[PDB]
RNA sequence: GUAAGUUUAGAUUAUAGCCAAAAGAGGGGCUCUUCUGGAACGGAAAAAACCUUUAAUAGUGAAUAAUUAACAACA
């Protein structure tokens, strides 16, 4: 129990100074989650797109109106309606076509 | 550092323990850097550029031995 | 004065290769001198953009503006040459790809007033430019569904990159 | 480690839901903690433009 | 405007440092008599060098090479 | 200027220095005029220093074409396809030599603002931090407030 | 006779402006100088902003382990650790196991520091407090 | 009308710049463009690479069937690179397979075939050749050079290198120039694996290991529109690999992928391949 | 401790402050005279005049300065 911090979450931490004292030795082997502390995968019986269709169900007046459509979209993602509004041509053209990607 | 252990200098490790080597890739300079001044009647011909020199290095290898 | 719209109609393409789709016809027609305001004529041009040849003609026939009648006459002339000179098989197979109006050279006069005042009188003239593409008008845009909107937002979130870090 | 790039990005950028009990608790101290959790300041990789805020539930 | 707690402490620390300066100025190693004339010789020598440098202004010479070298501007491939 | 100018990330052409370093510059072309004051410095350079550079770097193709020319010019071509032209109009031998040395050292990579001075293909070794890190587990994996 | 090229010099820097400013030389010239002045000033402020971000991220990482930022820094200095603030952020992000090991080392030094104060100096220096 | 000729000349340059910007010219090979000497470039090309090439053999490697037809067509109004192409491609497969096997003995023979094919892909060979100016040095009847023709030359040059410099230099050349391309490439990125769970089970039975019991290590936002699921495969109640997924199936699929990398010794923290060895 | 100074000859420019803070003198807040300091890109909320600040150069370094706050009465 030499370590001053709990070792049960991330990894076992063993801090030791070399005999000469010129170096500090740290051993950090990882710790796995106990089987008994985990739940089994749900036995009762998937692409995220499928959930989106069910979440954004078309129920009233066939396809919903623009405002209600934004409201339904806003509720699902906990976002404001202002985000969903479109933007004009001037700003749309300004966007860089090919942003650089490295690695 | 390693997967399950690390070594710390106090403030540096002994030269014997660790050997690190790298290679020089390119020598270049920097893109222009504006150096305009904030003086009344600034004028359009009152500015300077820096374009400092530059160099490129690629890491090659790291060598260690059990010399604790 | 520049008359590059007509030159666009004088362009001759190279002979098409066997492995090339049949090129759709493009016709550039314009009336350079009209005693009408370009701004007023533009309203007519804006509405008719993207419509079929027959649909535009029908609307023009029941239009009250003087410019609309001129536009119909301009449209008829373009259609006639298209079949006669641009090898258009079907008269109905035409749609309004582009329609716009431009300024023309004007005339200047002094505007007298009954109270001793004077003004600058201008006789406005304008140009009208239209490009016709053989074939039916393209299908109209379909508004994005909620599913489409949500997918883009999720994709944007995934596309987010860590900023200013090793 | 060795995880696929897209899942790794998803996991790192994921948002967590937190529960708070306000019974006999000063709102000001809770608000300071709540602001940290809500704004996403509890994450070591917090960035202003990363929208890393988390859900906070107070009862 | 009430004084912040940090401000009061900072001035006190600086005051103590100045006090240390006072003590080290309280033990003059050399008395006045010893100081007199000890470095006069060095000071005189330095002044002499100063005078020589100050009075070194004069017009510059002119050389034939300058005019003759200008002809090289016409050098070209043979 | 940064908003109005392009930028890139740190990168290497094809990891040139991993196995063996290859000079990006592949061809140098020099145009001269027999009778032109502007080329006087370039005229002397060919006599003295052009040979030394060729011996030092024999992997670059050198073209010297004296011709009637208003302003001497130097063209440098790189392996990646980059081509750069520098005017030698009224420049001395020393100025020319310094420019050539810089050209040889430079690579075909574009010279613009670099967002990051570091490029690595292995950002993480111990694993990237995620929220579940440092979170204690519970027996049976019981979720909070679960009666069970 | 080259006034056009002088305009082009201003235009190339003002092409991305909005309104009549981008097309009026009288206005375009003024904006370009102001934009250049703004960029020059931002160079110094950029470095300071980056340091602030690094400090904030370290505090969040330290607070995750329950350690305050001032305590961690002081203990590392007392331990002859000379890692810079920027590198400290990198270690936490990509080496959480090492960062936790660093946290324990700093915590042990702080505990030794508290022990040293309680000891009143009679006790010898701690194993991790040896300099 | 302003007098003078310098102003008029300056405007002419201005017109040319606009024309180039508006209508960039069609690409043309450097061979057609002025100041091209095939013999001189090859000598510089070899010296730049710090490698020795037999000019006669190298020319044959660059020579392509398409180029001959164009010259023959002009003639109507010579040795191909096929022989060299086969040697380089055939030897490269052995060399590429040998390199992979030594680093990853655990990796199955099927995986090596996929990795070797990816490294010998037309795009990869084309990408290397273009950046090396090999396209300019390539002899072909069409510009840009067709990719399959370019791929033929690249292995043909390898065959010429083998004769000129022997296997030793060529082997280092492959390591320095080709093995470098595998940096930053994940195992499944270079090898396509479907149904990872089934494959993992097949390997486990081969190793006589019990099938792991899938478990839910962590769960977050299950009922939200942004759910996170961590699924860990537990063998004999011991976790072998854990993966993150948005859905339980995705997490299980990702966890299988992690195990497969561990099975074949493809851990992200594995020792990097070494280009330093001079031997 | 430090490096300028005196004389001779020629020669112009400048010749209206501002605010803070001291010492006087009239008023009895002001009105003056005399001495000292100042002109951030930091700070006092924005802040020409107060405080910390020797010039200006690139860097994804480091140590510090001033720095809006402060913790009813019995003997």
């Amino acid at each position: 129990t030499y370590s001053s911090l709990p070792d049960d979450y991330n990894c076992q931490v063993d801090l030791a100074l070399t005999a000469d004292g010129r170096t500090i030795v740290c051993y950090h082997p990882s710790v796995d989650i106990p089987y008994e502390h985990t739940k089994p995968i749900p036995q009762p019986d998937e692409t995220h797109e499928q959930i989106l269709k069910a979440k954004l169900e078309v129920r009233k007046s066939k396809q919903l109106e623009q405002g209600p459509m934004i409201e339904q979209l806003s509720k699902v993602f906990y976002t404001t309606k202002h985000r969903w509004y479109p933007h004009g041509q001037y700003h749309n053209r300004r966007k860089k076509l090919n942003p650089p990607r490295d690695r | 550092g390693a997967d399950n252990f690390t070594l710390l200098g106090k403030p540096l490790l002994r030269k014997e323990l660790v050997r690190v080597e790298a290679t020089v890739i390119e020598k270049t300079e920097s893109w222009p850097k504006i150096n305009m001044k904030f003086r009344k009647r600034k004028n359009f011909r009152k500015k300077k550029i820096i374009v400092n020199p530059q160099t490129i290095l690629r890491i090659n290898t790291i060598e260690i031995a059990p010399r604790l | 004065i520049s008359r590059k719209w007509e030159k666009k109609n004088k362009i001759v393409y190279p002979p098409q290769l066997p492995g090339e789709p049949r090129r759709p016809a493009e016709i550039y027609h314009c009336r350079r001198q009209i005693k009408y305001s370009k701004d007023k004529m533009w309203y007519l041009a804006k509405m008719i953009r993207g419509m079929s040849i027959d649909q535009a003609l029908a609307q023009l026939e029941f239009n009250d503006k003087k410019g609309a009648q001129i536009i119909k006459e301009v449209l008829l002339e373009a259609q006639d040459m298209a079949v006669r000179d641009h090898n258009v098989e079907f008269r109905s197979n035409l749609h309004i790809a582009e329609s716009t109006s431009g300024r023309g050279q004007c005339l200047k006069r002094i505007r007298y007033h009954g109270r001793g005042r004077f003004g600058i009188m201008e006789k406005v003239y304008c140009h009208y430019f239209v490009k016709l593409v053989e074939g039916p008008p393209p299908p109209p845009e379909v508004p994005k569904t909620a599913v489409d909107h949500a997918k883009d937002y999720i994709q944007q979130l995934r596309s987010r990159t860590i900023i200013h870090t090793l | 480690s060795s995880f696929s790039r897209a899942p790794q990005q998803w996991a790192t950028f994921a948002r967590m839901w937190y529960l708070l009990d306000g019974k006999m608790q000063p709102p000001g101290k809770l608000a300071v903690i709540a602001s940290n959790k809500l704004q996403g300041l509890n994450k070591p990789v917090y960035h202003q433009l990363s929208d890393c805020g988390d859900h906070v539930v107070i009862i | 405007r009430t004084v912040s707690f940090q401000a009061k402490e900072s001035m006190i620390r600086r005051l103590e440092v100045e006090a240390e300066n006072h003590y080290w100025l309280s033990m003059p190693y050399m008395t006045a008599e010893q100081e007199c004339g000890h470095a006069a010789e060095r000071r005189a020598q330095a002044f002499e060098a100063i005078k020589a440098a100050a009075t070194s202004k004069f017009p510059k010479h002119r050389y034939i090479a300058d005019q003759l070298d200008h002809l090289n501007i016409s050098k070209k491939w043979s | 200027t940064g908003r109005g100018t392009s930028s890139r990330f740190l990168t290497s052409v094809l990891h040139n220095g991993l196995g063996r370093y290859v000079q990006q510059l592949q061809r140098l072309s020099l145009s001269l005029s027999r009778d032109a004051p502007s080329s006087r410095g370039a005229r002397e350079f060919v006599e003295r220093e052009v040979t030394d550079f060729a011996r030092r770097n024999p992997g670059v193709v050198v073209y010297v074409n004296p011709r009637p020319c208003a302003m001497p010019r130097i063209v440098a071509e790189y392996l990646n396809g980059a081509v750069r032209e520098e005017n030698v109009n009224s420049k001395s031998v020393e100025e020319i030599k310094s420019l050539v040395q810089k050209l040889a050292d430079q690579s075909g990579l574009d010279v613009i603002r670099i967002r990051k001075p570091f490029h690595t293909d292995n950002p993480s070794i111990q694993g990237q931090w995620h929220p579940f890190t440092n979170k204690r587990t519970a027996l049976h994996g019981l979720r909070p407030r679960e009666l069970r | 006779t080259d006034r056009y090229w002088r305009v082009q010099e201003v235009l190339k820097h003002a092409q991305h402006f909005r309104g009549r400013k981008n097309r009026c030389y009288r206005l375009a010239v003024r904006a370009v100088t102001r934009a250049f002045v703004k960029c020059t000033k931002a160079r110094r402020l950029k470095k300071r902003n980056l340091r602030t971000l690094w400090i904030n991220r370290i505090t969040a990482a330290s607070q995750e382990h329950g350690l305050k930022y001032p305590a961690f820094i002081v203990n590392l200095i007392k331990c002859q650790v000379e890692l810079n603030r920027k590198v400290l952020v990198d270690l936490a992000i990509y080496e959480p196991k090492t960062f936790k090991s660093l946290a324990a080392l700093a915590k042990r030094r702080q505990q030794e520091g508290f022990a040293a104060a309680l000891g009143d100096g009679k006790e010898p220096e701690g194993i991790f407090s040896r300099v | 009308v302003k007098k003078g000729f310098r102003a008029a000349f300056r405007f002419q340059k201005e017109l040319e710049r606009w024309r180039l910007l508006r209508c960039p010219p069609p690409p043309v090979r450097r061979s057609e463009k002025p100041n091209w000497d095939y013999h001189a470039e090859v000598q510089a090309f070899g010296s730049r690479l710090q490698e020795t090439f037999s000019l006669d053999l190298l020319k044959t490697a660059f020579i392509n069937s398409c180029y001959i037809k164009s010259e023959e067509a002009k003639r109507q109004s010579l040795k191909d690179n096929q022989e060299l192409f086969e040697q380089g491609l055939s030897f490269s497969h052995r060399c590429l397979t040998q390199f992979l096997e030594d680093e990853f003995p655990d990796l199955p023979a099927e995986g090596t075939e996929s990795l070797v094919s990816f490294l010998t892909g037309e795009a990869v060979v084309c990408h290397v050749a273009r950046n090396l100016a090999v396209e300019q040095l390539t002899l072909s009847a069409e510009f840009p050079v067709p990719l399959p023709v370019l791929r033929q030359t690249f292995f043909a040059v390898i065959g010429a290198l083998l004769q000129s410099s022997g296997p030793e230099r060529a082997a280092l050349f492959i390591r320095d120039f080709l093995i470098t391309q595998m940096t930053g490439k994940e195992l499944f990125e270079m090898w396509t694996v479907v149904n990872p769970m089934g494959l993992l089970v097949e390997e486990l039975k081969k190793r006589n290991i019990s099938a792991p019991e899938s478990r839910l290590t962590r769960q977050s936002g299950s009922t939200t529109a942004l759910p996170l699921y961590f699924v860990g495969l537990y063998c004999d109640r011991k976790l072998i690999a854990e993966g993150p997924g948005e859905t339980v199936l995705v997490a299980e699929e990702e966890a299988a992928r992690v195990a497969l990398r561990k099975l074949y010794g493809f851990t992200e923290n594995r020792r990097p391949w070494d280009y330093s060895k001079p031997k």
